[PDB]
């Protein structure tokens, strides 16, 4: 049930010339570009961003409590009142340490913490992140340690593997009396997305609470909630059942500006892909005011068969719709096809150029990701399509003003 | 990448 | 009464910088059913004169009245109606469309006019078996012949009842084997549903037909002067 | 009437239609190449603006180039400040570095220490809080720590560290025992940069490291992200480069990796502007066979009638590239002159801008030249074909 | 001697993926100033024919020797320079550029030699005045009416002293009053300085003024056959 505004003007894009097959080519080409890019950039930001919440949101303590320089007595108490909390999912006590590791001739930084075993898989995802085949054997008393997977690399070392690491000397009294080493063997390595791995290590608590020479006492109390995006807020009030003042601390200070660093591609990338596909545009102009003034006869015999003005008007306007469609479904396929594999595409590339972007050294992580949502599509095919209509507008408006007897009909 | 704020929360 | 009405038709056009005048004081009447022919030369005004009683044209100092209204005042949409309802064009330089076939070539007007799906599949074969060329319905005008094809656009316009046929050398490109044949129906149209259609031509031999002469020279359609 | 017949011949084809939409069409690869260079330049220039941010809190702040020996230490006596000729050098101090361990009543942290003469000025004097830069003396052992290195150390003035150096120990046959000293704090200093976690800084003087020479010459440079090119040239014999591409060497070969794939994306604009001339010039032959058979019956050469038509394409995109570097260079200047007109940010941080006059000229050139290549085909097919035989 | 000398073309073209035999045995010579006429149907290959002469295409199968000198042994650059110095096109089609004046058209074969600047400006108004168009110098020739321009377009190869003028139907669209008014100041030419032209057309009554009468029919011409 085609209209007549359609009519059957895709057969008259059925024309003859001289070198206009690439000039269609060409029109084909340079619209399909704009998108099939967009599509995966669009893709591959949302990749990066599925990424971020397995790599990093599920490593890393969303909220952190910790009071001014006092060791705490009554933690249990404090642990008890921000467990019941209307927005935290569960907390876990934990100690902060600052020793380095020398063994090797070499020099490492690192921060060391202590968290219970049979507590640490309730709040984070770093148990999925260990390279071995099982943490389990994490107990009190038996000297064991688990690095990242940068220290390993730096050190040389493998799996049973003793180290001897700095260890500050908590004495009463503020002196310098001598420097502590406490010799562990390495129970395990965890490769984390690739920025965490060469800063993160995590020893067992009650391991900890002997090196510090510390009773029942915890120096900090990390938190998991649900709504990650508000842990501004929910450290606030998490914070109020205390004393009358600890600390205060979020993800959001020290992780967040890689939320700000996606939505910012993604802003740009789009602005910057509606100007392509608005460029391409001008290529249907051209070629739409072409048709217009080589039509020009069967427009006047369209009008003295009693065409009316919109007819003519609306005619080309679906024939630059119909160019701009052809391409815009030849850059949706591309871009698809290339989003759907981008992973390896990228691999490949990086095998032939010799070195390799994105480092693990200092981004996010180490590889390109592509997640495809079947909504992004559809906005940039929405958006090249109204594009299309705009750039096939002025031109059909003035094959209307076309006079029917000034060309011989 | 290479827009660094440096905004602590205290 | 009478359906056409034009009078001190003064058609200037552009030679020069200048309006010059190509026609004027054109007074001229058509009927209803009763067949005229205009013959002048190639260049006396005669093809432009043609696109004024279309209303294609403003003649910018007289009025043409067409069953009892001038098209001064109606918009561009009410002229396109009144020439897709009550008017009918055929032309000697073979205006067709070579994207469509010629099932659907003379469907164009009824497509315009939104009629019933159906009735362009009754009506437009059965204009093509009268003028004899249905077996040739699904081709192509670039594969069809010259003369063959000229009488699918002569039936182009005589699909949706026309009431006036406008007409500019309809016998310029086939020989005469087909001439009589294209007007024994055009005048048997007169006779059966009561038709009327003017041509325009520069010769007399084939005027012998036609009911009345009207021959014009640079505008002026007065006697027999010849 | 021109001398040339060539630019004669086309100068009128550029706008014969004169009409509010007609003569709009022609320009619509010059608007199309102005917008894809006002884009390229602006976003460019933004890029450069933080590049130039962080050169000037990282790499201004700390040694960006160090000439030393191969041989560990370098002896002043053997190498004087008179010796130094190298290109690109504005400033050459003495200089002792190390990458230390700090040792605290508290805690230890690692950094990079800078031993300096107190006469002579540092980038990191006007930094100082409640410091004077003349109390680095030798036997004192005095050390000044970083702002964000102190605060984690929970070292006050009046304080006192055990750093140690474990990169230059002295390997002892009894074993290995760390060389170390007892260093005390005058206070800290306050850069509000990266630098104030691992860098601290000493006197020159120091025997914790080894040997009364020095390990190298500091040398500040003019443009220090271009030290790839000026590290092959001819040094002093018996000398070592060091720069900071060692430590810094990441971070800074990302931002020129994204410099290069937001020009990428950008050129994009560019690239379907070419490709515009290409149909608005297949267009313009197609159409005009018959004059182009005229002209050719008239006397005039195929080799004459292409360039008839590539000038058609290069005046468009000389005139468009031309436009869009000015337009660039004008809006990355007026972002926020009067308002921030951009649909202001939610950063609130004066964003920088920094225009490089020689980036601006190549992204300028490129444009003309792929340009000027894109319309080879159309002016080619022009003159291919047949003057007579094709048309008349 | 003689001018021009073609013999034995024969010319094919490409119809039906084989190389069709269009012109053979072509044998007719040029003199210096006597003025000759080809008649034949349009559709003979007497068109075709004319490019030939000028050096715009390739017998393939024959040579063509201007002045002493065949287009063998000539590439682009000399081909063009012998036709700005010493020929001249006419053709039916109204061949203009609708971008320059009327004054401009006629330059362009002065500005391709390179001529003094002031030159054509006092010998291109000279020829429109020659042919009673240097009123309209500084117009356009979308303003010009279709049979004014005309003129125009056969003025502007009568500018550099043509030796030989091809002619394709002169008189195609302008009427007959000035078809005369034309022809008086082309002869005027043969005897002011001597020069020679060839017209090719389809009709024997306006061949009458010329001095000769060589109609071809496929590529042949013998005799006065008709
Ligand atoms: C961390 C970010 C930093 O990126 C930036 O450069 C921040 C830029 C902020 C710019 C603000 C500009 C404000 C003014 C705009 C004015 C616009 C004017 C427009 C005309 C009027 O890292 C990145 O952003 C990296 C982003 C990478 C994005 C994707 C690039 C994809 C390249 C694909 C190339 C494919 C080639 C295929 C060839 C076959
Ligand atoms: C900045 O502070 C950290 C940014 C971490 C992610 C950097 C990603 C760089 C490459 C982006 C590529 C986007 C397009 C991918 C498909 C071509």
């Amino acid at each position: 049930p085609l209209s007549l505004l359609i009519g059957l003007r895709f057969s008259r894009g059925r024309r003859r010339g001289g070198m206009v097959s690439l000039i269609s080519v060409i029109s084909t080409i340079g619209i399909a570009l704009g998108v099939a890019v967009l599509i995966v950039g669009l893709s591959a930001m949302n990749g990066f961003e599925r990424e971020l919440n397995n790599r990093i949101l599920a490593v890393v303590p969303h909220g952190e409590i910790e009071a001014v320089d006092q060791p705490w007595t009554n933690w249990q108490e404090a642990l008890d009142h921000v467990q019941k909390v209307p927005g935290i999912a569960a907390a876990a006590p934990y100690i902060n340490f600052t020793g380095l590791v020398e063994s090797g001739a070499n020099l490492r930084a690192i921060q060391v913490k202590g968290v219970n075993p049979q507590q640490e898989q309730r709040l984070s995802a770093l148990p999925s992140f260990v390279q071995g085949d099982a943490w389990r054997n994490f107990k009190a008393g038996e000297q064991q340690i688990i690095i990242g997977k940068g220290v390993a690399d730096a050190l040389k070392v493998k799996q049973g593997d003793w180290v001897s690491i700095m260890i500050p000397n908590s004495n009463p009294e503020h002196k310098l009396m001598q420097p502590k080493r406490v010799r562990l063997h390495v129970a395990g390595i965890l490769q984390l997305s690739g920025q965490l791995d060469h800063s993160f290590a995590m020893i067992p608590l009650a391991d900890a609470q002997q090196y510090l020479d510390m009773g029942s006492s915890v120096s900090g109390i990390a938190l998991k909630m649900t709504d990650v995006f508000n842990a501004n807020k929910l450290v606030r009030d998490a914070g109020e059942v205390t004393n009358s003042y600890v600390y205060i601390k979020s993800w959001i200070g020290t992780y967040g500006y890689m939320y700000r660093d996606i939505q910012m591609i993604r802003a740009i990338m789009y602005l910057a892909m509606v100007l392509v596909i608005g460029v391409a545009c001008f290529n249907i102009v051209s070629t739409l005011v072409m048709a217009v003034k080589d039509k020009s006869g069967d427009i006047a015999v369209l009008r003295t068969l009693g065409a009316k003005d919109g007819l003519i008007r609306a005619i080309f306007v679906w024939y630059g719709l119909l160019a701009g469609l052809f391409g815009s479904l030849c850059g949706v396929i591309i871009g698809v096809v290339v989003s759907l594999q981008l992973t390896p595409i990228i691999e490949w590339i990086e095998k032939l150029i010799g070195h390799q972007f994105l480092s693990s050294d200092i981004y996010f992580i180490d590889f390109l990701p592509s997640e495809l949502h079947w909504l992004d599509v559809f906005y940039v095919l929405v958006t090249a399509l109204l594009l299309s209509l705009l750039a096939s507008w002025y031109p059909a408006r003035r094959a209307s003003n076309i006079d029917p007897a000034r060309v011989l009909s | 990448c290479s827009s660094n704020a440096k905004i602590d929360q205290l | 009464k009478i359906l056409l009405q034009c009078d001190n038709l003064c058609k200037r056009y552009q030679e020069g910088s200048v309006q010059t005048d190509v026609l004027h004081n054109v007074s001229f009447s058509v009927g209803e059913g009763e067949m005229m022919a205009i013959v002048g030369s190639s260049g006396s005004g005669k093809s432009t004169l043609l696109h004024l009683l279309g209303g294609l044209d403003t003649p910018t100092s007289g009025d043409v009245i067409f069953n009892g209204q001038p098209m001064s005042k109606l918009s561009s949409a009410a002229k396109a109606e009144l020439r897709n309802q009550k008017l009918g064009f055929i032309y000697q330089f073979h205006h067709l469309l070579p994207d469509f076939t010629a099932l659907e070539n003379v469907a164009m007007p009824l497509l315009i006019g939104k009629k019933k799906p159906a009735e362009i599949n009754s009506r437009a074969l059965e204009m093509l078996k009268a003028v004899g060329l249905d077996h040739r319905a699904n081709h192509r005008p670039s594969e069809l012949s010259g003369g063959e094809r000229q009488r699918v656009a002569i039936a182009r316009a005589l699909v949706n009842n026309p009431r006036l046929v406008l007409a500019d050398e309809p016998t310029g490109n086939l020989d005469a084997r087909n001439a009589d044949s294209i007007f024994q129906l055009l005048g048997e149209l007169n006779r059966l549903q009561g038709t009327a259609f003017l041509v325009v031509t520069h010769d007399l031999q084939l005027a012998k037909r036609m009911s009345r002469q009207l021959e014009m020279r640079d505008g002026r359609l007065t006697a027999e002067l010849s | 009437y021109q001398p040339v017949a060539l630019f004669i011949g086309l100068r009128y084809m550029r706008g014969r239609a004169a009409d509010r939409f007609g003569r709009f069409v022609s320009w619509l690869s010059t608007i199309g190449i102005t917008l894809g260079v006002m884009a390229l330049v602006t976003v460019l220039s933004v890029m450069n603006g933080f590049e130039r941010e962080l050169q000037n809190n990282i790499l201004g702040l700390m040694p960006q180039a160090i000439l030393s020996s191969e041989h560990g230490s370098l002896n002043p006596q053997q190498l004087p400040e008179t010796a130094v000729k190298l290109d690109g050098v504005n400033r050459v101090a003495p200089i002792t570095t190390g990458d230390v361990v700090l040792q605290s009543a508290r805690s230890v942290a690692v950094g990079v220490m800078l031993g300096i003469d107190p006469a002579q000025k540092d980038p990191l004097t006007p930094y100082l809080v409640n410091v004077k830069q003349t109390d680095l003396e030798p036997g004192k052992y005095n050390v000044i720590l970083g702002e964000q290195l102190a605060s984690q150390l929970g070292v006050n003035r009046g304080d006192q560290i055990r750093v140690m150096v474990p990169s230059a120990s002295q390997f002892t046959p009894m074993g290995r025992i760390p060389s170390q000293r007892l260093f005390n704090v005058i206070g800290t200093f306050a850069a509000n940069s990266e630098v104030d976690g691992y860098e601290m800084l000493v006197n020159i003087e120091d025997a914790s490291r080894l040997m009364g020479n020095i390990t190298g010459w500091r040398l500040w440079l003019d443009e220090p992200l271009k030290v790839d090119s000026l590290s092959q040239q001819k040094l002093p014999e018996g000398s070592k480069w060091q720069d900071w591409r060692d430590r810094k060497g990441e971070l800074f070969q990302a931002v020129r990796m994204e410099k290069n794939m937001m020009g990428l994306l950008l050129s994009l604009i560019v690239a379907v502007a070419a490709f515009n001339i290409i149909t608005s010039l297949g267009l313009m032959v197609m159409e005009k066979q018959g004059e182009v058979a005229i002209l050719q019956t008239q006397g005039l050469t195929p080799r004459q009638i292409m360039m008839v038509f590539m000038v058609q394409g290069a005046s468009a995109g000389i005139i468009g590239a031309i436009l869009g570097a000015a337009l660039g260079a004008l809006l990355a200047s007026q972002l926020n002159n009067l308002m921030p007109i951009i649909g202001v940010l939610l950063d609130g941080a004066a964003l920088p801008v920094a225009i490089e006059p020689l980036q601006v000229i190549v992204i300028a050139l490129v444009a003309m030249a792929i340009a000027l290549l894109s319309t080879l085909y159309p002016s080619w097919r022009a003159a291919a074909t047949q003057p007579a035989e094709a048309l008349r």
